């Protein structure tokens, strides 16, 4: 599997592509990369801890 | 949580 278990950075959004929009942000838990406008998040809106879809559902 | 922006290339 992918992981290696490991965190890396890796663009997993629920677009299931790994393409870059205008913004992205990386979730806390796993580091993985999303288009934060698929996630509800602008550059504006930014927190400290975004869990992803992926780790918080 | 990281952040980043693109726009066009590194020209
Ligand atoms: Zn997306
Ligand atoms: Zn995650």
């Amino acid at each position: 599997g992918h992981m290696d278990r490991y965190d890396f950075e890796v663009v997993r959004c629920i677009c299931e592509v790994q393409e870059e929009n205008d913004f992205m942000i990386q979730c806390e838990e796993c580091q993985c990369w999303q288009h934060g406008v698929c996630m509800g998040l602008l550059e504006e809106n930014v927190p400290e801890k975004y869990t992803c879809y992926v780790c918080q559902d | 949580a990281r952040t980043k922006q693109t726009a066009r290339k590194s020209t």
